[PDB]
């Protein structure tokens, strides 16, 4: 049979060389062109397991992505164990793309067909890959953006349900769009989020209902904001054209069961906690014009209070393999033979 | 994560403290 391996995984994407937003230069140099030749085959008569919450393209992309950061966003000052580098730190321009990930020979990419698949277990529909499809790296906490959507329902999932401590990946059936814009104008560090509160409110009550399936029908469904930590994860963060956006997401979850958008108020940080290390980074003021972006939330990072007749959730996040894992979880590679 | 100071700072809200990734995270 073919059993779990680690090796050298390879990117492929349409970075185009000409194009100098850094996702594009990174890929020029880190990944080779898309598949012009896709070839998916059915394994007939096959199963096998999976475990998205134990899979090492997870790392292999985390890794992916820390050096595509790390080489393309520099801050003027970084502090890491208490030691300070400082450094040219010019604006650039970002956008995310698309990067597939890649089977280099003797190796094979397993991917799980199944419509329910939780994550864990035994798959019954498996075909081999010779690439992922595209997954555009959005490094965010709290909610997933541009990502792939469940096919006919809401799915949710975790490592382990019943311990509280444990993240909820709720990957959405239909998206949400978010506009968030720094206007471009008075003060250059104030901005803010659009999205429709009819979708928004439609979206909780539908996770709700998949969080009743787990817990108990008895249950009780709250929503509430975080509780605490670190901005980045208070608020949900992102970039957006190369600013780091914090965004209040208190009117996002604030939800019990008994205008037209919800407009969230979002501060442009000089000064972040680092995703990609423990750390802080400083970076030049936000440059002028209108900086806007518009998103798919395609899902959700929960986390579940625990400790009766009533379950809290709240937003959570910060970890980003989380979110390589909401996209990679129907995949692990195996070496042939 | 930098736990021990995430502990700090979530003890005076009544909370925990655990990593999130590289981020301190109230429970
Ligand atoms: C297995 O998955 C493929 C791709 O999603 C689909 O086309 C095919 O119909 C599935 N087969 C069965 C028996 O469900
Ligand atoms: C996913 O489904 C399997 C059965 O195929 C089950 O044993 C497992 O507990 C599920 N994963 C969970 C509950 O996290
Ligand atoms: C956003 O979602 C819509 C519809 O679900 C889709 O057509 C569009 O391509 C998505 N955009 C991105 C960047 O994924
Ligand atoms: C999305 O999933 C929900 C279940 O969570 C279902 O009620 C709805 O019909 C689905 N809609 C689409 C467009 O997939
Ligand atoms: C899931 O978490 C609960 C609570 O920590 C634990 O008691 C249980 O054994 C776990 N289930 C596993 C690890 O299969
Ligand atoms: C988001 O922007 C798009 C155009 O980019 C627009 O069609 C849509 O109505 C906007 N949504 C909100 C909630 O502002
Ligand atoms: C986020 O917005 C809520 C609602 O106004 C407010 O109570 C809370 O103080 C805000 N958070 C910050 C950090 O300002
Ligand atoms: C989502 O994709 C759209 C279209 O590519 C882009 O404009 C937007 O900046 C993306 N959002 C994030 C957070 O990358």
């Amino acid at each position: 049979v073919w059993k779990e391996a680690t090796t050298t995984l390879f990117c492929a994407s349409d970075a185009k060389a000409y194009d100098t937003e850094v996702h594009n230069v990174w890929a020029t140099h880190a990944c080779v062109p898309t598949d012009p030749n896709p070839q998916e085959v059915k394994l007939e008569n096959v199963t096998e397991n999976f475990n998205m919450w134990k899979n090492n393209m997870v790392e292999q992309m985390h890794e992916d992505i820390i050096s595509l950061w790390d080489q393309s966003l520099k801050p003027c000052v970084k502090l890491t164990g208490g030691s300070v580098i400082t450094q040219a730190c010019p604006k650039v321009s970002f956008e995310p793309i698309p990067i597939h990930y890649c089977a280099p020979a003797g190796f094979a990419i397993l991917k799980c067909n199944d419509k329910k698949f939780n994550g864990t277990g035994p798959c019954t529909n498996v075909s081999t890959v010779q690439c992922t499809h595209g997954i555009r790296p959005v490094v965010s906490t709290q909610l997933l953006l541009n990502g792939s959507l469940a096919e006919e329902e809401i799915v949710i999932r975790s490592e382990n349900f019943t311990n509280n401590a444990k993240t909820i990946i709720v990957q959405l059936n239909e998206s949400v769009v978010i506009n968030c814009t720094r206007p471009n104008n008075g003060d250059i560090r104030q901005a803010h989020c659009n999205l429709s509160k009819t979708q928004w409110e439609n979206t909780l009550e539908q996770i709700a209902i998949k969080l009743k399936e787990q817990f108990g029908n008895n249950k009780t469904i709250i929503f509430n904001p975080s509780s605490g930590g670190d901005p980045e994860i208070v608020t949900h963060s992102f970039n957006c054209g190369g600013e780091f956006f914090y965004c209040n997401s208190t009117q996002l979850f604030t939800w019990n069961d008994t205008g037209r958008n919800i407009t969230l108020p979002c501060r442009i940080k000089q000064i972040i906690n680092m995703w990609q290390e423990v750390g802080k980074a400083m970076y030049a003021p936000p440059i002028r014009g209108q900086i806007r972006c518009s998103s798919n939330i395609t899902g959700l990072l929960l986390t579940r209070d625990g400790g009766n007749g009533t379950e809290i959730f709240r937003p959570g996040g910060g970890d980003m393999r989380d979110n390589w894992r909401s996209e990679l979880y129907k995949y692990k590679v195996v070496k042939i033979e | 994560x930098n736990l021990h100071f995430c502990q700090l700072r979530c003890k005076s809200l009544g909370l925990l403290g655990r990593c999130a990734x590289t981020f301190c995270a109230c429970v």
